[PDB]
């Protein structure tokens, strides 16, 4: 025979194997392959594509699709806050169930940079200008203009192009960060602003809607598989 | 001789003329981070001259029966200057540090101090499960001072110079870079500590990096006419500091 | 009939052994190092491309 | 060995080229890297998108179906059991195989096996090992009718035996679908008519599993529990599609009852509280 | 291959160099070779530093916490039973871990598992193999909440299946730590306004294990112990410090009470006696 | 198949094993690798380092920092003993706490030199001469200064140079020694010695204190690892 | 793919087997071998290093 | 990494398979095909050699 004994890790099924087992229908005439258009092979692909955030999620507004329109008007003075909103791709409950936020739903530890993109919806004649910034955690959530125009921002305003793009970087200690809700790797703190308000010609309405988009950049990164949070079954399917 | 050096750093200059050595951390001078170990993207600001200079912090006295002394070194210099600024102001970090502590006395005293600069130094509680504040691991340039006989006090830190606070065998404490400041020849002690950290760049309030601690293990013994104050004075400067994400004012 | 190729390691800190046992490709083990992308087809999913200094359908 | 893009340093500018303003009137996704809106520094990262390749995602060990069946009772049919092959009784392995509209992949499908001795009077026994047969059937194969029929006897078909106490039995299963994928998603019917059943029933065309005890009348009744594991490899997936929001109601449509679209904030402006 | 130094030859001296005078004010670590001191003959001195590697020092098996479960009872939380991981628990490879303050190493667990039978009425029972599952949750995972409960399922997460009567499951972990190594020591809070836990506890984040029995409810219940032997390899450690004097308090803190340094001579100065 | 048989020693597991076991979670992303100052290869660097011994642990001073320091004044005549300790790095009730005792107490059989340093931390102006010496076995314990000065010494002297070295060689039967209390391996009696007294001037304080450090030569050496003697628990640390 | 080096034996008075099976590198068997040290960093932690003939700080 | 040489066979009337496996000398099998003598240190143990055809100390 041949010397050999066993180790201790013998006879046991581990789910991350890649070990050949044997064919149960041997010399299986397979049917060809076809050149399907649209193939993917990395999820990173579809990470990476434009998808509508539900930014309105105010009390029953999730049951409707009120919950996509951003609103905004015209204000009496200047500078307030229209949005705002924790960054949390997996652990929010703004971009919670967005496709960004479904993939790292099944992941852990991600990393790189996160695009947002804010579409204008409102008529062809009114103008206004919108900062927004960036606030990188230690200190709190700015609580009027002064204090948000203290971080990444950006002053958007409204033309022909009706879409911005605010391209948040990436300034972290660690490398990769976490998509549960935990204490030790907190992100940033968007927070949008009047930084005119919206002036409207006669016989025109008064309010509009903004839409926001949600991206990665060249750079982004997941790390370990888990189940997702949001299976909640009870029994099987007949 | 090699007993009289100067230090220049920006707008403040110590010179000694009874120093013992420099002794340069684990051989590692400091550096700015280079980009083959960078983690965050946006632009750090390196200041240089209003930041890489000589803070002096309180100066403590040492009579014949004083145990000793623990200063945190990323907390006490929470106030002092645009270092001070530049902490407050932004999210992330790093820097080196160049330690001198000055002490003097004449030919008729003796006494020898112990200068170790130990990173990571999580103290014990007094209490076996109770919290401590942070009024007592850290004052900022007011120093803590160690009990010789054990400590029972409440939220307050394990007091022993037999253990430094950590439960290690105080005389096993110097594989840091430590000095001796033997009061017959020496007039300081310079510690040039590098920024030993597990991640490239951390915050500076929520971590406390390293804890400078003096104790003394020769008694300050002296005549019946000599002079009884011989205080002790601290002094360090920041080495090599960038700074990232800027935000908001505060700490919460 | 061995083939060698590398492990998988990080930055800055190999050559395993391989042999294709069984008489079919359905016992080959899972081809896990394709690390090919291309986001071509899911952004960019135009004619008359973009330039991104252009104003972009002036 | 692919890396992810690095970063290129920037300055300050002034120019007429404006990397924020974009136009997704025209459904072009905008492609501005950091280097665009602030001032980064000279990034060299090095993280590599190796777990999160579609091979990677899904080559794991999922459950699909428990299958239980005793070694004697009283009715034939609660001896022997079977199972119709499909994945859409799970909703994690179900879940994450609807990312696709269609895939190309080898299924690897591992048993698990445990057996549970019933409450009777006489359970002390001297019981030796159990033994088990699991016969592949293909569409339109023969029925089997008992634990003792002659339709279990394999002269064709494949089949495996396990003894407890063992390893678990492993086998492959090459690309078996008739068009060129497993369509996870079919919108039509199956008479011309535009009538019949509406599916994703009408493409599972899969064949059945079974499960019998080989040892004969046993004096004690033994629940036995397997536990069915596929693994698929060799995957190539196209054309896909976003993850499933509402619940699942069944495994034979895709019917479901609304679910409002996430869960409310009551506020919709941060501050410090 | 790297040897010791070796002893060079010496003789009378009469000098001004002077190795037994140096300066322990400055820190250095003075390097007096015994060539230097007395006239010391020359010794081809072949040791080798082998077993005193911070490979060899660390990589061997300890044991880190004992799990036991029983396989059935009246309440469903003595049944399977879970465990936070941590290497500090057991002072023996916590205090061999605990010479430096940072290191990074890859984990290889073994499990070593014991059967014990309990005592009841009817303890003469004919029992076939236990069966044990072992599943691996990421930090935020599901909580398996019953022995039958369809969490324990492993669309992704790691497990292992073991039979009594084999060798001992072993599987490899890799490097996990989120920073650039796994931080023994941290001196600092949660809460950035130096508020909230300290520790030491804010950085260990590792995740838990799970353990139950896979078999049914057993007409004899079965006191069932798993013993996990963390080895750690591929071992790199930085910045050392002291061991630890006083004893140990407990895991989430490194509190204590004051030691003697040492234990007492009663005497200062040898002699005959 | 393959024709192969088991040898004595399969299905077994043992401590120090080098066997390759599969991943759990395999192609697993590593986080980069990060230059820390300070990297420890050996612990024999570690070793090599000097640290003080708590040489006056006489009746409760163990309680304090009083058992750093050796106390040396002024005598009569001449010639007494200081202090004294017998050498055995793992099993003295003197360098059984410092560094080196404790990496030894964590191993079994060493061999090699061992370097003491002695810092003197008078005044400024007060002399005085010590004998340190090393008296090999088989004799006893030297009990005067006669008899002290026939072993390996040094006669050290107190000037600008605060600290001494005396270098103990290697004087031994076998190659390696034993670190626990045995008859077989003993080692040497280091005993201190006035070669004169302490002459100190006016209005200066009369009594002082020495220190003692140890570290080890170029050639030391362990082979044999163990549990150290210093762990004693009774539960675990819920 | 294999790879053959010298087993650890004493002065005085070999060439083993060693083939990488597994596709990781946390697989890959104890590096045991290594004897490399340096003791410049925990002595002579100094500027203005030493030359112990020179008295060393006069 | 193999090494080949002849079975133990009687005269007038091979070439197997050796791999070292374990990373020490203590798991190295016996050598037991050392044939080697010298009875010269006891026989002969004497200075001022004999002849056999010499008397021998005469």
């Amino acid at each position: 025979g041949l010397p050999v004994m066993n180790t201790p890790g013998s006879n046991q099924f581990l789910t991350s194997d890649d070990y050949q087992s044997p064919t149960a229908m041997p010399q299986f005439d397979v049917t060809p392959e076809m050149n399907i258009p649209g193939e993917v092979k990395n999820l990173m692909e579809i990470a990476e594509v434009d998808s509508v955030v539900p930014v309105n999620n105010v009390n029953e507004n999730v049951n409707s699709l009120e919950a996509y329109r951003i609103p905004v008007h015209s204000v009496t003075e200047t500078g307030a806050q229209v949005f705002g909103f924790t960054l949390q791709p997996g652990a929010d409950t703004v971009m919670e169930r967005t496709l960004l936020g479904e993939i790292l739903n099944y992941y852990a530890n991600w990393s790189g940079s996160i695009k947002l993109t804010f579409m204008y919806c409102g008529s062809a004649m009114a103008t206004g200008k919108f900062l927004l910034a960036y606030s990188p955690p230690g200190a709190g959530v700015p609580k009027n203009r002064r204090e948000a125009m203290l971080g990444t921002h950006i002053i958007w305003d409204i033309g022909l192009q009706s879409s911005c793009v605010l391209c948040v970087p990436w300034i972290s200690q660690t490398h990769y960060r976490f998509v549960s809700k935990d204490i030790y790797t907190d992100a940033g703190f968007i927070t949008c602003w009047y930084q005119t308000s919206i002036v409207v010609p006669a016989e025109v309405q008064n309010q509009s809607v903004i839409l926001c988009f949600v991206s990665a950049c060249n750079d982004f990164s997941v790390r370990l598989l888990r189940d997702s949070p949001f299976v909640r079954q009870t029994a099987f399917y007949q | 001789s090699d007993r009289v050096r100067s230090i220049t750093l920006g707008n403040s200059t110590i010179t000694t003329q009874e120093s013992a050595n420099v002794v340069v951390g684990y051989g590692v001078w400091p550096d700015y981070l280079s980009d083959e170990e960078a983690t965050a993207e946006d632009q750090p600001t390196q200041p240089d001259v209003a930041t890489c200079r000589f803070y002096t912090l309180d100066s403590v006295s040492w009579m014949k029966e004083s145990q000793g002394w623990w200063w945190k070194f990323p907390d006490a210099l929470r106030d002092m200057g645009l270092f001070g600024q530049n902490m407050q102001y932004h999210y992330l970090g790093r820097s080196g540090y160049t330690i001198h502590v000055q002490c003097n006395a004449s030919k008729f005293h003796q006494g020898c101090l112990l200068v170790v600069c130990v990173p990571e130094a999580e103290m014990g509680a007094a209490n076996i499960n109770e919290k401590i504040n942070r009024e007592h691991l850290s004052n900022g340039e007011v120093a803590n001072t160690f009990s010789g006989t054990k400590s029972s006090n409440t939220n307050d830190v394990q007091q022993a110079v037999f253990n430094a606070g950590m439960g290690v065998a105080v005389g096993n404490l110097t594989i840091f870079p430590h000095q001796w400041i033997n009061l017959r020849t020496n007039n300081c002690a310079t510690i040039v500590m590098p920024y030993i950290n597990s991640v490239p760049m951390d915050n500076m309030f929520r971590h406390y990096n390293f804890t400078l601690m003096i104790i003394p293990f020769a008694k300050l013994d002296y005549a019946a006419g000599s002079s009884t104050y011989i205080p002790i004075t601290v002094t360090v400067a920041p080495m090599c500091a960038e700074y990232n994400g800027l935000r908001l004012a505060g700490h919460q | 009939g061995a083939q060698v190729s590398t492990q998988k390691t990080g930055a800055h800190e190999i050559h395993y052994t391989n042999i294709n046992y069984y008489k079919d490709a359905a016992s080959n083990s899972a081809n896990r190092q394709d690390f090919t992308q291309d986001p071509g087809k899911f952004t960019e999913p135009v004619k008359d491309i973009m330039v991104k200094s252009l104003p972009a359908l002036n | 060995v692919v890396r992810v893009a690095d970063t290129m340093p920037s300055g300050p500018s002034n120019s007429e080229s404006i990397p924020a303003l974009t136009a997704a009137e025209t459904g072009h996704t905008s492609q501005v890297v950091p280097s665009d809106t602030i001032q980064t520094r000279h990034v060299r990262n090095f993280h590599v998108r190796s777990e999160s390749s579609v091979e990677n995602f899904l080559s794991r060990s999922a459950c699909v179906y428990i299958v239980e069946y005793k070694t004697r009772d009283d009715t034939p049919d609660k001896m022997y059991d079977s199972w119709v092959i499909n994945t859409r009784q799970v909703a994690q392995l179900r879940r994450k195989l609807e990312f696709f509209t269609y895939v190309r992949f080898d299924v690897e499908v591992t048993f698990v096996i445990t057996s549970v001795q019933d409450d009777s009077t006489r359970q002390n026994t001297d019981t030796p090992a159990l033994t088990h047969q699991i016969m592949y059937v293909p569409p339109g194969g023969p029925i089997p009718q008992a634990v003792d029929d002659y339709n279990w006897q394999t002269s064709t078909n494949p089949s495996v035996f396990w003894t407890e106490g063992n390893a678990p039995p492993r086998m492959s299963i090459p690309f078996m679908s008739v068009g060129n994928a497993y369509s996870n998603f079919y919108d039509g019917w199956s008479h011309f008519s535009q009538t019949g059943v509406y599916g994703f029933n009408t493409l599972n065309n899969m064949g059945k599993l079974y499960f019998r005890h080989v040892n004969d009348k046993t004096i004690s009744p033994i629940t036995s529990k397997v536990r069915i594991y596929f693994k698929p490899k060799h995957v190539k997936a196209w054309v896909p599609r976003p993850p499933r929001l509402c619940e699942y109601t069944h495994k034979d449509n895709v019917d479901f009852e609304p679910k409002g679209v996430t869960t409310s904030r009551t506020q919709l402006t941060i501050s410090n509280s």
